[PDB]
């Protein structure tokens, strides 16, 4: 009231409650975007990582796949077998 | 004991699919787990929920998960809570109630508020003997208490958790990574909660108010107590004295199961706000270095 | 429905009743529950049920299908039937036969094609349906009208597979389930490799790599732009306080805990 | 009874002070207030009673019933005029006699048969003008105690009620709540109300659909944005009492979640009741809901409601709502 000003946010240490209308939306005030900064480089950067299209990491994306598919058919019928002895535990543990 | 417990991935998606359509709210909902286990590690790779309300549900489905031959040995039971609490008498009712068929038992107490702020909670805790030890005497009785001692550190002992798959599973994480929309891991570093921290100190602090009120009343059964026996003394050097010349009930305690069961709760606060402490205290830290070049 | 929106909780559920078989038979029919705005088919959750495979006969327990949607109905009333998963890219004449069962109870059923493995692809999955009309004599000329399968995450599920996705980035495929401040720290290797790649591309589209320079120019230039700017001493107000108040409550746990611990010391005598 | 109000009242007349500044110091009575209590009082005592004897004979008949559902109302009406305070609670407890000991005899010959719909019916006429007439003796305890007693019938009787009883039923427990300072659950029964009266009349007009549709609007935004208070839970040492005790309130109503504002203005737009609407208040939803237009929203949205103040005669039924959406427009 000494200049009769008002002033919307201009406080930054206010911990933010859980039951505001969000309403019609704009950029908050600061006090919602001091906190929650983490997060813009969390998200952007990782949107990011697809505008390059980075064409070595690529390479080790693929051979991660083609090694784990194949992974499987190296594996297969290794756990199907131990998982019928696995049956078979079940029908001896519990007559214990 | 068990040393060791550890998930198939099937458990857990499931579990998610009990609080994500189911109730919604704060519900209390609860299941069965399942699985063999192999020599000191317990081997999850099931469960199937409860609603919200027995054994007759629960016998029946063993039968239908041994038609598709998959393992259908009852381990333990989980439960959904809220924030910190989930210590009660009526889980470990129901939780010695399945020690007692098995000896190797747990909870994995799933809490969904501080994975959705957070790291992964879920609570894979099993029973001491010696609190396996008092029920199986049934005397929740002060004099047995400190003989067979129980004091609060061993009053629920944590089994640590290992993550296991198949590797089809792995080809079906590195299927559904790439297909999919993208999907950015930001809400682990949130940096404003002061009501998850709020409602962690506010159930805190009924429950030391119970704490108060359980140490106040234990000052007047002393006073109960300090009377009574000077009374009685009192009691005994009057009637000494009278028949030299010619020639009543004690109190209960305030029921020692709860005071345990205060501390032990109270015990879930002091490990979680603590670890949540250096957890909101490590993204203000590192935001201290995003301020760290703007003039 | 012309889009189905699948859940990822239908996939592993798949797989560990796939690597849990009859040993010889290549499928495992079973149905589904979930919910419909009819341009988004949901489907929610999965079970098991066995056949029995013979020559141009699967022979479907027709009062066992009935009962896992009774069980399942007894944890809620409020999802409907959408359709059945078979696994494979092929369909045999026993494919065709197990559909028109589920059209006398009748949805739309929405069907699934799952493989094991396209041998040199990937899993593969389309989401199929029948329905069609018919001229008297010969009605059986049939085909598969398909339709796009898209998963949906939630927000417990997504910060919960997660910890599920780690388990590729592993030799025998096990993490132990994980501390805060190793994935407070995580999550700056999580930035650390992050930042690599556009800080490798920065040097890249200084000097040559400027064909395509504006839409990786226009994202640039706004994540810069979408971070706030205070001069630090508004800053260490908010922050160092802040500090004051967790290290408090670090004090004050333990302020109490070991009043709880000293009390416990007290009545265990 | 009629007889000796009035010569009661020429008495007054009759008769027009030491002895009356003495009285004043002791209690405010007027003196036709103390010719009533010697002359008239004793016989409406009688009036009462001979009212409160002929229920307790004639009930739990089958063949009698319309002369007990009318003797309720009549008994109504009396207490209306002659403002018995104290013997409204005598009529509900006596009320809820017959509603036990219906549920319990149904062997003799002309035990009341309540899954058959038209004795069920005067039953939802005998408890609606207890609800109907205290609103006009100001006793709210005890209209909310009629809603009560009203919702138990629907579990008695095993078909669903009447659609005309219901038209009504759904109109005054809106209004009700309306008095009682609560605009969230004001609009909770009309945004049930609406769902309603699509289906006892479906080809009735455009207008009539004119009338209906454009007061659950302001039913929703005659809403108060700011919640309820917690301040006072806080202080007086009872803590989460409010999602305590509106279930109850909801599940009283008929549907049984708590309503709430972004779950209540959602399921009218859901419906397009917009098309439905006055073109004058087709524009509500997009001024204060919606568009960021932070300038705008004092003119524009006044303008509306400056329509609303220029027709209390030809439309009065939304101006309750006046001042209630402008407590919207400041926040």
């Amino acid at each position: 009231h000494t200049s009769r000003t008002l002033s919307f946010g201009s406080d930054l240490n206010y911990a933010t409650r859980e039951d505001a209308p969000i309403g019609p939306h704009l950029q908050s005030m600061p006090s919602e975007q001091i906190r929650n900064q983490l997060t813009a480089m969390s998200s952007v950067l990782a949107k990011a990582l697809e505008v390059i299209k980075p064409a070595h990491i690529l390479q080790e994306k693929e051979e991660q796949h083609q090694l784990a598919v194949t992974a499987y058919l190296k594996n297969s019928r290794k756990e199907h077998q131990r998982i019928l002895a696995r049956r078979q535990t079940i029908e001896e543990r519990k007559e214990r | 004991a068990v040393k060791q417990v550890q998930i198939d991935g099937l458990v857990v998606l499931k579990i998610i699919k009990h609080y994500q359509e189911e109730g919604q709210g704060t519900e209390v909902v609860q299941g069965v787990l399942l699985g063999l286990v192999v020599e000191d590690r317990l081997e999850i790779t099931n469960c199937f929920p409860f609603p919200q309300h027995e054994v007759q549900y629960q016998m029946e489905m063993m039968r239908s998960l041994r038609h598709v031959n998959i393992d259908h040995l009852h381990v333990g039971w989980y439960q959904s809570t809220y924030y910190g609490s989930f210590v009660t008498r009526a889980l470990l009712d129901s939780q010695f109630s399945y020690q007692h068929a098995i000896e190797e038992s747990v909870v994995l107490i799933y809490d969904p508020i501080k994975t959705a702020q957070g790291s992964l909670s879920l609570k894979a805790y099993r029973l001491t003997p010696k609190l396996m030890e008092v029920c199986k005497e049934k005397d929740f009785s002060p004099e047995a208490l400190k003989k067979a001692n129980i004091t609060f550190e061993y009053m629920f002992e944590e089994v640590p958790i290992v993550i296991k798959n198949s590797h089809l599973i792995n080809v079906l994480m590195w299927e559904l990574e790439k297909k999919s929309a993208v999907a950015d891991k930001h809400e682990l570093l949130s940096l404003a909660s002061s009501n998850h921290l709020g409602k962690n100190l506010q159930l805190l602090m009924d429950r030391v108010d119970e704490m108060s009120q359980d140490i106040v009343k234990y000052n007047t059964y002393m006073r109960n107590t300090s009377k009574q026996q000077q009374q009685k003394h009192q009691y005994q050097q009057r009637r000494q004295q009278e028949n030299m010349q010619r020639q009543f009930k004690p109190p209960q305690p305030p029921a020692r199961m709860d005071s345990l069961l205060i501390a032990g709760q109270i015990n879930t606060y002091c490990q979680n706000i603590k670890e949540f402490t250096a957890q909101n205290l490590g993204k203000l830290f590192m935001a201290q270095a995003l301020q760290e070049y703007n003039n | 429905g012309r889009v189905v929106r699948l859940h990822p909780v239908i996939l592993a559920s798949i797989v560990d009743s796939y690597e849990r078989r009859n040993e010889g038979a290549a499928r495992v029919i079973g149905t589904l529950l979930g919910t419909v705005d009819k341009h988004s088919v949901e489907v929610t959750n999965c079970f098991s049920v066995p056949h029995n495979e013979s020559e141009d006969e699967v022979a479907v327990d027709m009062e066992f299908a009935k009962n896992m949607y009774e069980l399942h109905k007894k944890v809620s009333p409020n999802e409907l039937i959408l359709g059945w998963y078979a696994t494979g890219h092929d369909i045999t004449e026993h494919s065709v036969l197990i559909h028109e069962y589920y059209s006398r109870e009748a949805p739309n059923p929405i069907h699934l094609t799952v493989d094991t493995s396209l041998q040199n692809g990937r899993m593969s999955i389309k989401a199929y349906v029948s329905t069609l009309m018919g001229v008297p004599g010969r009605t059986m000329g049939v085909m598969f009208t398909p339709l796009t399968v898209k998963y949906a995450y939630y927000d417990t599920e997504r910060i919960g597979v997660d910890l599920i996705m780690k388990t590729c980035f592993s030799p025998n495929r096990v993490i132990g389930l994980s501390s805060d401040l190793q994935q407070v720290g995580g999550a700056s290797a999580r930035i650390q490799d992050a930042l690599s790649t556009v800080l490798q591309y920065a040097e890249d589209v200084l000097s040559g790599k400027v064909s395509a320079d504006n839409t990786v120019g226009r994202f640039l230039m706004s994540l810069v732009n979408q971070v706030p700017k205070i001069v630090p001493d508004d800053f260490e107000t908010m922050l160092n306080s802040n500090i004051n108040d967790l290290l408090m409550v670090t004090y004050l746990a333990n302020l109490t805990q070991s009043q709880i611990a000293l009390n416990e010391k007290l009545v265990n005598l | 009874t009629e007889a000796a109000k009035e010569e009661s009242q020429q008495m007054v007349l009759d008769i027009e002070t030491p002895e009356s500044v003495l009285l004043s110091a002791v209690s405010g009575e007027d003196t036709q207030d103390r010719t009533d209590r010697l002359l008239l009082t004793p016989w409406v005592k009688f009036l009462w009673e001979s009212y409160r004897q002929c229920l307790d004979l004639l009930r739990n008949n089958s063949r009698v019933e319309r002369l007990y559902h009318d003797i309720a109302q009549q008994a109504f009406k009396f207490c209306l005029q002659y403002t018995r305070k104290a013997e409204f609670r005598k009529l509900c407890d006596n009320l809820r006699m017959h509603l036990s000991q219906i549920q319990r005899h149904h062997n003799q010959s002309t035990a009341i048969n309540l899954n058959n719909p038209e004795s069920q019916s005067m039953h939802l006429e005998t408890r609606l003008v207890q609800l109907d007439s205290a609103i006009s003796m100001e006793l709210w305890q005890e209209a909310f105690k009629a809603v009560e007693d009203i919702h138990g019938l629907f579990s008695l009787s095993k078909k669903p009620p009447k659609p005309q009883l219901m038209a009504n039923y759904y109109n005054k427990v809106s209004t009700v709540f309306w008095k009682s300072g609560n605009a969230l659950f004001h609009a909770s029964t009309l945004h049930r109300l609406y769902h309603l009266s699509r289906e006892m009349r479906k080809n009735l007009t455009q207008d009539e659909m004119q009338r209906m549709s454009t007061r659950v609007l302001l039913a929703t935004l005659s809403i108060p944005i700011t919640p309820e208070r917690t301040d006072i839970a806080r202080l007086l040492d009872m803590d989460g009492i409010i999602v305590e005790k509106q279930r109850r309130l909801a599940t009283l109503l008929g549907l049984q979640a708590p309503p709430t504002r972004i779950g209540l203005i959602n399921d009218m737009v859901r419906f397009n009741v917009l098309q439905y609407v006055v073109p004058e208040v087709k524009d509500l939803y997009n001024w204060l809901e919606v568009e960021f237009n932070p300038l705008k929203l004092c003119e524009r949205v006044t303008k509306v409601l400056n329509w609303v103040r220029e027709q209390p005669e030809k439309e009065p039924e939304l101006q309750q709502y006046v001042p209630q959406l402008q407590n919207n427009t400041i926040l």
